[PDB]
RNA sequence: GGGUACGACCAUACUUGGCCGAAUGCACCAUAUCCCGUCCGAUUUGUGAAGUUAAGCGGCCACAGGCCUCGUUAGUACGGCGAUCAGUGAUGGCGCUGGAACCCGGGGUGUUGUACUCU
RNA sequence: GAACACAAGCGUAAAUGCUUGCUUGAUUAACGAUUUCCAGUACGAAUCGAGACUGCGAAAGCAAGGCCAGCGAUCCUUUGC
RNA sequence: AAAGCAAAUGAUUAGAGGGACCUAUUCUCAAACUUUAAAUGUGCAAACAACCCAGCCUU
């Protein structure tokens, strides 16, 4: 049969980017993501990176330079243990402690503490964040850190865990722009977010409810410790 | 006389290069222009949008407007028995930096640095010299290589 | 060897090419939904050529062992490929034990097992995808063993 | 030139090629000169300053009868035209000297009417 | 001395085959109550470790193909300017000067930024 | 080495190709600027913008037709505000 | 221009190793073929209505 690879065909080759050949980066989408106004002479555009492994969250907040992108702040999930969540580290509730962290430690790092504190009170309802391109009205108040959400080949669901760090950034200060389509509770017939079933998912009911047919399975507490864990983090994040 | 378009002579012109093709990268992307900067003008024939004509394909010009996703440049084009200074739009992907003035800039630098130093050179060829061969061949043109033009 | 090399079923596909459509493709379309118990799809050249369907779980095993029961559980040696897979087909439904309805008629279709090991998803998961590799692959040799292991015989 | 080697030699003794090919096409016109370009005609080749036209190829009993035979064919080209004796042996870039060595050291790889001298860089 | 995430240049980084791999990891892997999508939890989505370094990944090797670089081809091919130059012509050399390419031979087979991290 | 309505050239692989879902950026656009032909006139075509209202997207973002060929003064008639 | 077909597209001669077919070669080519690629060319710049530094003002 014909023989394909012989050394025509390996002269006329051209190789794909590095980081496309290891099935890593999108770069149709990273060129948008990057792209900016001219008119607007190089000020700093910041991006919000989400990527989950098989046994952790990672969230860092990466600012595009021509030498190579530069990271300002990271969180991980395994320093959850540190403030008081010792199990899951990757379901959804632990992909909201750390979009807290991300969001607290930057706020921190920019002196920026104290204002912009975010909710106290965890709830599932929208938000509407306020930035530059579309205020609610308002012009004289300072502005809030702003970044765009970055989810890399993740396939974006509804009810996802990178939706879940994304809730967590915004709730605890940052202005991350974003609907209520992809949350758990929305539901598309009606255009309406269910606050009451995105709630248990942040506090992890879902989980409790499997573990608890899993013991009767078996056979023949989450939600305080979440709220203590959400606690601890915005007293002190810079803890290690 | 006949099918004069926009794009008439611009089969080798548009073309790519060989192992070479693809879309700008984000270097291209990450460039920031100011109004009084110099700029070559160069296709990019990926970019189909914001593409000059092939006449200011080389060409370097000086920018007079910024805009979201366009630079404006001055070229000038001799017209008759003068030079007309035109103005083109084009997008951020048909133009580079120009480096037409990095050596009158370093120049100026370093008469500065050596004005500070001063403040706080070379061998010419052209003359002569003594030289000492310590060896002497000679050139003959040997039959030889009158025999070697032979194929 | 390691406790990860063995060999699995991947999946069982079984198509039905009527060459036809309308009541015929109707009556093959119910007919593989019991077979399976699991709705099928119709494959075309527009035209509605013929009707489908991949089982892959122990389901797929028991339905591979009742085939293998029509085909006396022998197989020649060109049946196999030298991918790692093999495939055969029987003739009559009814001889496949299910019960006789005269108004359905009888039909074939043709089975297809594919084999593999426990790393067959690097190639087809979306992020970071790869090759294989050589060692790592099925050969027609190991296919063969495995099928005179269980569900013995076989001729050349 | 086939002609004159059958007659004067042996059929089995020699071995001729042609190395110019009729690539290039001429045109005809055939009103006056109004819509002048022409049809095809027929064909011939191009050649230039130093390039070989035929090769013979025989041993060396037959030499006589290889330079009259080329100089019969040289009567039907137009132009001036030189015949020389290679200094390589039969149709190879090898010297003819040469040729003897390497063969005997059996670092010649051989094609049908060519030869390529074996290189050190390969797979063992 | 390594790993992960995000990168810049985009083969000295690719393709085939072979050998080896402490730790943190990465990965294969287990399973469908809930969110979510399919003919099929194969892909995708949610839950979590009972195992496995077999594969993916990293390092090394191959007179291996490719690729990069320096020489050789070669002052060769071709060219700008000059002649009341040669030659029937086709063409060519000379004077002042610019100057290649393939084949072949020697060498080489990624460099590196930001953050978190195991000795 | 396929496809992208048609002639050809250029271009393109997690796409500029194919399938699918939702849509009407093929609307309006204060006489903004410019390129090609060129007398630096018009017409045709095209590029970069500011404002309104929108579409698709979680977002960055993309879109005021299908890239470049496919079209028309004075006077008169007719429609809209 | 040259060079190349032992590199893509097109044309084309003959042998060799496993009648077609395959592998590696081989003779000869291209205004509407090309990896490579001159000479002669063609834009821009080489300061005073400007530049460098210091301290300020306004939006
Ligand atoms: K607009
Ligand atoms: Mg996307
Ligand atoms: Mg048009
Ligand atoms: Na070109």
């Amino acid at each position: 049969v014909k023989v394909v690879k012989n050394k025509a065909y390996y002269k006329r080759f051209q190789v794909k980017y590095r980081r496309r050949r290891e099935g890593k980066t999108d770069y149709h989408a990273r060129r948008r993501m990057v792209l900016q106004d001219k008119t607007k002479f190089g000020t700093p555009k910041y991006r919000l990176v989400v990527r989950i492994t098989n046994r952790d969250v990672i969230a860092q907040i990466v600012h595009a330079k021509v030498v190579g992108d530069e990271v300002v702040m990271a969180a991980y999930s395994h320093e959850l243990p540190l403030f008081g969540i010792e199990h899951g580290l990757t379901n959804y509730a632990a992909a909201y402690a750390t979009g807290l962290l991300v969001a607290r430690r930057m706020l921190a790092k920019l002196g920026l503490a104290e204002k912009f504190v975010g909710v106290k009170e965890v709830d599932g309802s929208y938000a509407a964040v306020r930035t530059k391109d579309d205020d609610q009205g308002d012009d004289e108040s300072r502005f809030p850190f702003k970044a765009i959400l970055d989810v890399g080949l993740a396939r974006t669901t509804t009810g996802a865990r990178v939706f879940g760090v994304l809730k967590g950034a915004v709730d605890g200060g940052l202005a991350v722009p974003h609907r209520p389509n992809r949350f758990p509770g929305y539901n598309k017939e009606s255009d309406a977010l269910n606050a009451k079933v995105h709630r248990d998912r942040i506090f992890g009911r879902h989980v409790a409810d499997y573990l608890k047919q899993v013991r009767e399975e078996a056979s023949s507490d989450m939600e305080g410790m979440y709220k203590r864990a959400h606690a601890a983090i915005r007293a002190d994040p810079t803890k290690r | 006389v006949h099918s004069h378009g926009y794009k008439c002579g611009t089969r080798h012109l548009f073309a790519k290069k060989f192992r070479k093709h693809g879309v700008p990268s984000v270097s291209t992307i990450l460039t920031n222009f100011k109004v009084g900067d110099y700029v070559d003008v160069v296709a990019d024939a990926a970019v189909r949008a914001g593409m000059p004509h092939k006449y200011y394909h080389g060409r370097t010009g000086i920018v007079w407007n910024v805009t979201p996703r366009g630079v404006g440049v001055i070229i000038n084009k001799p017209v008759r028995n003068r030079t007309v200074r035109k103005r083109i739009c084009v997008r951020f992907e048909h133009v580079r930096k120009s480096r037409c003035q990095e050596a009158f800039k370093q120049k100026l630098k370093d008469l500065e640095a050596f004005r500070a130093a001063k403040k706080a050179k070379k061998v010419s060829t052209r003359n002569g010299g003594f030289v000492c061969p310590k060896k002497v061949e000679v050139l003959a043109r040997r039959t030889a290589d009158y025999e070697a033009m032979i194929p | 060897a390691n406790p990860m090399r063995e060999i699995v079923v991947k999946k069982l596909c079984i198509n039905i090419c009527v060459g036809e459509s309308g009541d015929r493709l109707t009556r093959a379309s119910k007919v593989l939904e019991q077979l399976c118990e699991q709705t099928p799809v119709l494959s075309r050249a527009n035209e509605k050529i013929a009707v489908h369907c991949t089982v892959r779980g122990k389901k797929a095993e028991e339905l591979l062992e009742k085939g293998l029961k029509v085909k006396e559980f022998e197989l020649k040696s060109y049946n196999f490929s030298d991918t790692g897979s093999f495939g055969f087909g029987i003739s009559e439904h009814i001889d496949l034990g299910i019960k006789y309805d005269p108004s359905t008629g009888i039909y074939g279709m043709d089975f297809y097992v594919v084999l593999g090991r426990r790393g067959e998803r690097v190639a087809h998961r979306k992020r970071r995808v790869s090759r294989v590799g050589f060692n790592h692959r099925v050969r027609k040799e190991e296919a063969m063993k495995w099928f005179e292991k269980v569900h013995d015989g076989i001729i050349f | 030139a086939n002609k004159y080697m059958v007659k004067r030699a042996n059929k089995e003794c020699f071995h001729m090629r042609i190395r110019a090919h009729p690539f290039h096409v001429l045109r005809i016109n055939k009103t006056g000169m109004r819509q002048s370009y022409g049809k095809p005609n027929g064909t011939c080749a191009r050649v230039r300053i130093g390039q070989i036209l035929l090769s013979m190829r025989t041993k060396d009993t037959y030499v006589p009868q290889a330079l009259e035979s080329l100089r019969r064919a040289k009567m039907k080209f137009p132009g001036r035209q030189i015949i020389v004796i290679s200094k390589y042996w039969g149709f190879t870039n090898i010297l003819r000297n040469e040729y003897e060595e390497l063969r005997d050291a059996g670092k010649l790889q051989q094609r049908g009417l060519h030869v390529k001298l074996i290189t050190p860089k390969g797979k063992i």
